[PDB]
DNA sequence: CGGCAGTCGCCGTCTACCTCTCCAAGAGCAGCATGCGC
DNA sequence: GCGCATGCTGCTCTTCAAAGCCACGGCGACTGCCG
RNA sequence: UCGGCAGGAGAGGUA
């Protein structure tokens, strides 16, 4: 829901996921940029971190 | 189209009982500033006025219904609180607008999240930042690719 | 569409009043199209992404 | 259709203006002459029912295959369309194809 | 010419022209003039059609009196405004901050119908603002200027359309009022007539036709000759003039029960009224002109009547049928076609008289409603008609409007060709029109209907391209509206000299002619045929006998900035809309100097723009200085003229006055007597002439780049001046009284060597930034109360101290409540050119200066002279402005002088040449007419006759071409190339004001990121598209540094910045602020948002441990 | 010797690929502007007008 | 905090237990702030007691000041003496009738 | 009852930068202050 | 000359009226409405 | 050691 909030129609998947009590794991570009954290990507992946 | 809706309140350990209200939370007063307007008074914060008539209604229709006031004022103190508090919430989607000074219309809870111009995408997505600059650039043919 | 009246002299040696008046029909939709289609390409581009 | 209209005619997939249909079922046709509208209804050379594909109007035209003959053919009525040919002329569906 | 005293330019004009152009600020001056009603209007208006000279004013008041109660026992009435004497000059009221105004008063009558007695007195309704002689209003001390709209016409509109379902037209038709409810009919998809009262569902237009009194007899006995309506007439089911009232009761007000006494007062209340209904002149004209109706008479009333509606529905089925002629009962004759909405025939101005009547009506409309409400809660026998008349709804109205409004817009002074240029705007925007959002691609296409009455080139390029234009050098506007241009009539195949206005309505019906066509001494065409403009702006070659009308001039259809680009007929469409614009930005420089290559329109665009000073009477020079001329009247009177020295713009410029005249001079009326900030002997001038040559020079002119000499920078020929203005306010305080004064305790006396005895600092100072001007201190109550707060100056601001003004309450001042003193200073500098600023010429050139070379590194003449710049020519071919080199050309030939030999008679080229053009002087002043200037073969036997220098060389031969020498090198150049002299332009884009840096500074309250813009020392976006670029290229740690310890992450700046003074490791970044702050809006909506672990057991999220 | 080999990001808008950001290493000029190789105009876009 | 340990974010409805739970006291006059004095007003809609003091270790009288009172809650004002900060984080509810 | 087609309302419409001005109003209600009369 | 009575302008406080007003494409529910 | 600040709307421009 984090990822899709910021894409159009914030009020309608707000609701939706209140609704369903959707769980986020945080595991994407925009999420962990939103957050403050490492992309999974490039230098940001464990084999070369 | 209905099992999508009365499923949800099954498959999980929630209750349907939410959509309606008894109390309504306060945001913290440093996320809706109040400040001088260049040493004269103070005009307007867009969210500090919402707050205010919601207080009002609730006032009045606490007072009136200790007093034993017949059924017909009651019920239109209760429509007219439950308008405030829909216009709290979201300022707009039923009936008109509640404008301020200017026929301006005010900002509601939900209008600081949507839109090109909200949290997601004016705040989270791209900030300021320290050590920059800006300036006209012009040509060198004396520099190297580096 | 095509005017049938075409504009015979070059601008080496200069239009007239109204070789240049109907010159410019089709030289104010060239700028105008160009700015209107300059925010339907970044939101293809945002909905790409 | 042509430009960035088209392209995102083609991502944001959605039906297009002039659908033209396809051949359903490999067969012959039935390339009847109407007033404004045609009405082909193709003939079934695997032995079942024609699938009916008529109201197509007069104005979009007719497509050029490479049709069995070795030409640029204009489906005249009794001809040997196979499945997936364009019978009109104009952008297909991206979910009759599919 | 037709000016006193002018410089002589000749001209290469091959035309006479029968008209002048008007007074260029008659636009906004006429309006004014009307809506006062000055006895100026009121002469004007009786030369021609001396019917009703009704001012302005005068018909709003008329409008609204009398003024009745319920129950028709008292009345108010008004009239005869009148206007006392402006408070004070407009210098006062631009030092002192205030309001150029007069007092406004009317007469105001009560009558009582009871009785019979009647008391009137004269009211005050407060102060007018006030227009001054240049079309500008001075509100709260600023100038302003006040922008004509673009707006439809009130009348009946026809439409046309096609259906994609089935497969036949559509029509329809669109009643607009002015102030009322929308009639709609429509024609369907089968063939039922529909109305959309005031936008009300639907239903069948013959319930509203027995509505108003119409049988079914009488309906099918006018409407048979059609089907549609015999159809319609067999399917109502509502025969009955009370059930239609009924029918339509239940349709425009749901829920209530219908009554017949209420539909019947509905179906009169709404349309046929005169309270809620206003079909204004204009609406009334147009209607009376298209539905060819009783226009045999004034034009009075404004509400819809019936014939009006019948013969709309008649048009509309006439029109569904295909014929192209109808006649209504008793009328006229008329073309049955459906009208565009962008003809120039269909969209009327509304000029600044009637943007301000609009507001004194909403005001005086509410002032009614007060005192209509008041007068039934008072005594009788104690009310007179000052205590029912309240005054706040109309100034604040007023003020609201010369305020904070869309068309009142701050005036730009630039130069004086912006200010004027401001002056002669349309606009498409404001209350009532447009939106920069709605509007689409067919409201900003040049129509064949802007001929003469709009410009198609000057306009705006970015967001705004087609929703703003100029208004033509010869149009004018009707008594209505409308824009009208002139033209020449022709008879019997000859061009007369009678000029006749006519507006895009009626030269539809005509066969216009072109302004370039051949003209013999009598005033027949030599062409056996002629280019015409026919009915559509259909352009044809017909025989030249059909002609009925001819243009006054070629430059009838530009504006008066592009009538002023020499060889304009050579550019793009393109280059010269840039050219027009850039004309406008360019700085006035300490010295000007006229173009030696121009058009003619550069002198009355100086007199009528109001920069320079002109002489009232005729007289002799008494007395001149350098601030005052004393001219001495033939009578006796004496006349003394002062000058603006070193005065501050809108824009931070410098606007300087000179005198050119001599002390013994005898000066005629209408001369100029004083030059101005851009003014070079009363013509404008708003550049330099420059030596030019085009050629690649080692990649430094590269991709529009500029190189120029050092002979620019040490003889100050483009420098310019700049003034800033610093204030501060002293007030009081619930701690004390805020004091200005030297004495500061916190501050060092090394410091404070430069201030007064008052806390101020001395005049002729050079301050820099960080410097103290004034010093301020506020005490913190009752010693040791006293803090520090003084004005400084900004950072990166310098120059020295021209002056000081003061204000003090104790002294009798007007001053804001609260406060107690003032004081303001100006900071002046001079700026000289250098790397980044931005160089123009008229011709859509455009570049910033890439290298500034000292004179001996520069392409010499065989003579020893430099070039002062260089251009590239690998932008000339490809953007097709050839009119640039041509200018190059005639601007060398004139420099230099020419002599055109004639010992064998006039050679075959200089045939149509004037006798005063065959032989010129050095240094010669020359002009070329925008459409009508030098031919080719006249500048190529021009290029062969120049004069020699000192010695006897010719340096540029028969092509404009030279050999030049490397100035790096010295030896020659392999190829001769272009040499020439172009007009070039200082703009107002100076690197000095664009040039920002920061590493810390200033944050804001909310979210804890730094501040925005330049003035706030505020940092640089770092948008969504720039991290899309960040993520593609895989650096995961530069854009996680960037957005937690360089925007949002409080305890990290401080250890990071700790760490790099210290020399250690930086830090690892901790967690934004802007996530909270969004975790605490949503929990603020009722959602239960939480942060959970890899075990559950949500985490606190809020430090404190 | 502050800013020796030490490198610094410039960027141009609209940023509409990659290479609308590259790095660079500085150098001290005089003046106000800033100085761009001729060979990096067709990735950054820009003209010097 | 360690964003290292993050590993979901759920969302869903609130019921009023859970509002009544997250506030720290409930406003009852619709008044904002002093306009003369220019302190905050009691129990309105910017308040030291609800929501934290308005300087750091201080409070709405000055029987304790500086940093040595934190922890104790003023007996007579109701205000915490602790940092101003908080003033970001606490929530109030208003209860309908 | 049952199709149904029009209708209406709610989503979306490129990025970065510079300069300027304007921000509720009215009515009641104070605690004094100045005129008139004996 | 003194005592009584009546109006200065800053300050405070609280919020519906009511006329004023007039893109475009896509989608999906829905609702009277005809049959 | 006292002491100490940064919201909205409209208009015009540059690439
Ligand atoms: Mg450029
Ligand atoms: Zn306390």
């Amino acid at each position: 829901w984090l990822s899709a909030a910021s894409f159009q129609e914030t009020t309608r998947v707000l609701t939706d996921a209140a609704i369903n009590c959707r769980s986020d794991k945080l595991n994407g570009l925009k999420e962990n940029v939103i957050i403050g954290k490492l992309i999974p990507a490039g230098t940001g992946i464990n084999r070369y971190r | 189209k209905r099992l999508k809706v009365v499923a949800a309140f099954q498959q999980s350990g929630n209750s349907p009982m939410g959509m309606v209200l008894d109390a309504v939370p306060v945001i913290p007063p440093e996320l809706r500033p109040m400040v001088q307007l260049d040493g004269g008074r103070f005009a307007t914060s867009d969210l500090n006025d919402l707050y205010r008539r919601v207080i009002n209604r609730n006032n009045r229709l606490k007072r009136l219904i200790d007093l034993g006031a017949p059924e017909i004022i009651v019920n239109n103190e209760k429509r007219m609180l439950q308008e405030s508090v829909d216009a709290l919430f979201d300022n707009g989607r039923r009936g008109r607008p509640v404008t301020g000074p200017g026929n301006r219309p005010l900002k509601s809870l939900s209008d600081l999240l949507k839109g090109k111009q909200g949290r997601f995408r004016q705040n989270l997505l791209g900030k300021r930042v320290d050590y920059s600059g800006r300036s006209v650039i012009v040509v060198g043919p004396q520099l190297k690719l580096h | 569409e095509f005017i049938p009246r075409p504009v015979k002299s070059s601008f080496r040696e200069g239009l007239t009043v109204l070789e240049y008046f109907i010159n410019t029909h089709g030289a104010r939709k060239g700028l105008a199209d160009t700015a209107l289609r300059t925010a339907d390409s970044g939101y293809l581009t945002r909905r790409l992404v | 259709t042509g430009g960035l209209p088209r392209v995102q005619e083609l991502f944001e997939a959605r039906v297009p203006r002039g659908k033209a249909p396809i051949a359903d079922v490999t067969g012959r046709v039935r390339l009847e002459d109407g007033e404004r509208f045609y009405k082909i209804t193709i003939v079934p050379d695997d032995g079942g029912e024609e699938v009916v594909y008529d109201k197509i109007s007069k104005r979009q035209r007719l497509r050029v295959f490479k049709h069995e003959d070795g030409s640029e053919r204009v489906l005249s009525d009794g001809d040997h369309v196979e499945v997936g040919q364009q019978l009109m002329e104009g952008s297909a569906d991206p979910h009759e194809v599919l | 010419n037709s000016v006193p005293g002018a410089p002589n330019r000749v001209s290469f004009a091959k035309l006479r022209e029968p008209l002048e152009v008007p007074g260029l600020l008659d636009v906004q001056t006429d309006s004014f003039e009307w809506l006062i009603g000055s006895p100026r209007w009121r002469e004007s208006a009786a030369e021609r059609g001396d019917v009703n000279p009704v001012g302005g004013l005068e018909e709003v008041l008329y409008e609204l009196s009398p003024i009745e109660d319920f129950s028709g026992s008292m009345s108010l009435s008004f009239s005869d405004p009148r206007f006392d004497d402006v408070k004070a000059p407009v210098d006062e009221c631009k030092d002192k901050d205030m309001t150029y105004a007069a007092p406004l008063f009317v007469t105001a009558e009560f009558i009582n119908n009871n009785t019979g007695e009647i008391k009137s007195q004269t009211v005050f309704m407060g102060d007018f603002p006030m227009m001054t002689e240049k079309g500008t209003f001075i509100i709260n001390g600023t100038e302003r200027v006040v922008v004509s709209q673009l707006v439809r016409s009130p009348g009946v509109y026809f439409d046309e359309t096609i259906d994609k379902s089935t497969d036949k037209t559509l029509h329809s038709v669109k009643v607009i009022p002015s102030r009322g409810a929308w009639l709609e009919f429509d024609v369907d998809k089968r063939d039922t007539v529909g109305v959309r009262i005031d936008r009300k569902r639907r239903q069948p237009v013959t319930v509203l036709l027995k509505a108003l009194g119409w049988t079914s007899e009488q309906i099918v006995e006018r409407f048979g000759f059609s089907e549609i309506m015999r159809s319609t007439l067999e399917k109502d089911n509502t025969v009955g003039t009370d059930e239609a009232l009924l029918d339509i009761y239940r349709k425009l007000r749901p829920g209530e029960p219908p009554t017949k006494e209420s539909a019947q007062t509905l179906l009169e209340n709404l349309f046929f009224k005169e309270k809620r209904y206003d079909l204004a002149r204009v609406g009334r004209y147009k209607v009376n002109k298209k539905l060819g109706l009783h226009v045999g008479e004034p034009i009075t009333s404004s509400t819809l009547t019936e014939e009006d509606v019948v013969a709309t529905i008649e048009y509309l089925v006439r029109l569904h049928e295909g014929q192209t002629t109808m006649t209504v009962p008793g009328g006229v004759e008329v073309p049955v076609e459906t009208d565009d909405i962008d003809h120039f025939g269909n969209r009327r101005l509304r000029t600044v008289g009637e943007l301000i009547q609009n507001q004194i009506r909403v005001g005086m409309s509410r002032m009614e409603r007060v005192v209509r409400e008041r007068m039934t809660t008072q005594d009788v026998e104690a009310i007179t008609p000052q205590t029912l008349i309240n005054i706040r709804p109309v100034v604040a109205a007023i003020k609201e409007f010369f305020g904070t409004s869309q068309l009142s817009q701050f005036m730009d002074q630039n130069n004086p060709l912006s200010g004027l240029t401001h002056k002669r705007r349309l606009s498409a925007l404001g209350p009532g029109g447009l939106s920069r959002e709605r509007a689409g691609l067919e409201v900003r296409d040049v129509h064949p209907s802007h001929y003469g009455r709009m410009c198609p080139i000057e306009t705006p390029e970015g967001p705004n391209i087609g929703l703003i234009g100029s208004l033509s050098v010869y149009a004018r506007v009707n008594p209505f509206g409308f824009i009208e241009t002139p033209y020449r009539k022709v008879v019997d195949g000859v061009v007369s000299d009678e000029i006749v206005y006519l507006t895009a309505d009626e030269e539809d019906r005509h066969v216009v002619a072109q302004a370039n066509s051949p003209i013999d001494a009598d005033g027949r065409f030599v062409e056996p045929r002629v280019l015409v403009r026919r009915k559509a702006g259909e352009v044809e070659y017909v025989p030249s006998s059909e002609v009925d009308y001819m243009d006054v001039s070629p430059r009838q259809m530009v504006s008066v900035a592009t009538a002023m680009i020499p060889f304009l007929e050579h550019d793009d469409a393109n280059r010269a809309l840039m050219g027009a614009n850039m004309q406008r930005q360019a700085v006035p420089l300490v010295r000007s100097e006229a173009p030696l290559v121009g058009t003619g329109m550069e002198l009355r665009a100086a007199i009528d723009a109001g920069d320079v000073v002109v002489a009232e009477e005729s007289g002799v020079i008494e007395e001149v200085s350098a601030d005052y001329i004393t001219v001495m009247h033939d009578n006796g009177t004496r006349r003394t003229y002062r000058m603006r020295k070193f005065a501050r713009s809108n824009h931070g410029t410098c606007a300087n006055q000179c005198p050119i005249v001599d002390a013994g001079d005898r000066v005629e009326a209408g001369q100029v007597i004083a030059d101005g900030p851009c003014t070079d002997d009363g013509e404008m001038a708003l550049g330099k002439n420059l030596l030019v040559a085009i050629m690649p020079w080692e990649g430094h002119n590269y991709e529009d780049a500029i190189i120029l000499s050092n002979r620019l920078v040490e003889e100050d020929v483009l420098t310019s001046i700049h003034i800033e203005e610093h204030e501060i306010d002293a007030r009081d305080t619930k701690l004390g009284a805020e004091e200005i004064t030297r004495d500061i305790p916190n501050i060092s006396d090394e410091v404070l060597a430069d201030l007064d005895e008052r806390g101020i600092v001395r005049i002729g100072a050079e301050v820099r930034d960080g410097d103290i001007l004034v010093g301020k201190v506020t005490p913190k109550g009752e010693a040791r109360e006293v803090r520090d707060t003084s004005l400084k100056v900004p950072h990166g601001e310098s120059g020295k101290v021209i002056g000081i003004r003061v204000f003090s309450r104790e002294d009798e001042d007007e001053l804001p409540a609260g406060v107690n003193e003032l004081v303001r200073v100006y900071v002046a500098q001079k700026r000289k050119i250098s790397d980044g600023d931005k160089l123009a010429g008229r011709h859509g050139n455009k570049g910033v200066i890439g290298k500034i070379l000292p004179v001996e590194d520069m392409p010499f003449l065989a003579d020893g002279t430099p070039v002062d710049i260089i251009l590239n020519t690998h932008g000339v071919p490809r953007r097709m402005n050839i009119g640039q080199i041509l200018e190059t050309h005639l601007g060398w030939c004139a420099h230099s002088g020419w002599k055109v030999d004639a010992a064998k008679g006039v050679p075959d080229w200089a045939a149509r040449l004037p006798d005063e053009l065959l032989e010129a002087q050095p240094n010669a002043i020359v002009s070329t007419p925008v459409f009508d200037g030098a031919q080719e073969a006249e500048l190529q036997g021009l290029l062969s006759c120049t004069l020699p220098n000192r010695d006897g060389d010719v340096l540029v031969d028969a092509d404009g071409k030279a050999m030049l020498f490397d100035g790096r090198s010295g030896e020659p150049f392999p190829y001769p190339v272009t040499v020439g002299y172009m007009y070039i332009m200082k703009l107002h884009h100076l690197v000095d004001d664009k040039i920002h840096a920061r590493s810390t500074g200033p944050y804001s309250m909310i979210t804890q990121q730094p501040l925005g813009g330049k003035a706030q020392f505020g940092g640089q976006r770092f948008g969504e598209m720039e991290c899309w670029a960040m993520q593609a290229y895989g650096a995961a740690y530069t854009l996680q540094e960037l957005l937690t310890i360089k925007s949002d992450d409080t305890v990290g700046r401080v250890k990071v910045y700790e760490a790099i003074v210290k020399g250690e490791n930086i830090p690892e970044p901790g967690i934004p602020e802007s996530f909270k702050v969004l975790l605490k809006e949503l929990q603020s909506l009722c959602l239960n948002v939480e942060v959970l672990s890899s075990d559950g057991a949500a985490i606190e999220l809020r430090e404190g441990e | 010797e502050v800013i020796a080999e030490h490198p610094v990001l410039l960027n141009r808008a609209p940023t509409l690929h990659r290479l609308g950001i590259q790095a660079f290493e500085p150098m001290l000029v005089e003046g106000k502007a800033i100085q761009l190789h001729p060979l990096v105009c067709e990735a950054f876009n820009a003209d010097f007008d | 905090l360690d964003v290292n340990f993050f590993d979901e974010l759920r969302i869903g409805l609130a019921t009023a237990e859970d509002i009544r739970q997250w506030s720290y006291g409930e406003v009852k006059k619709p008044e904002t702030i002093n306009y003369r004095t220019l302190k905050p007003e009691k129990d309105g809609l910017f308040c030291e007691k609800i929501f934290g003091p308005t300087r750091d270790w201080e409070c709405y009288c000055g029987k304790y000041k500086r940093v040595r009172f934190k922890g104790i809650i003023c007996e007579r004002c109701g205000v915490e003496v602790t940092r101003a900060k908080v003033r970001r984080e606490r929530m109030g509810h208003i209860e309908l009738a």
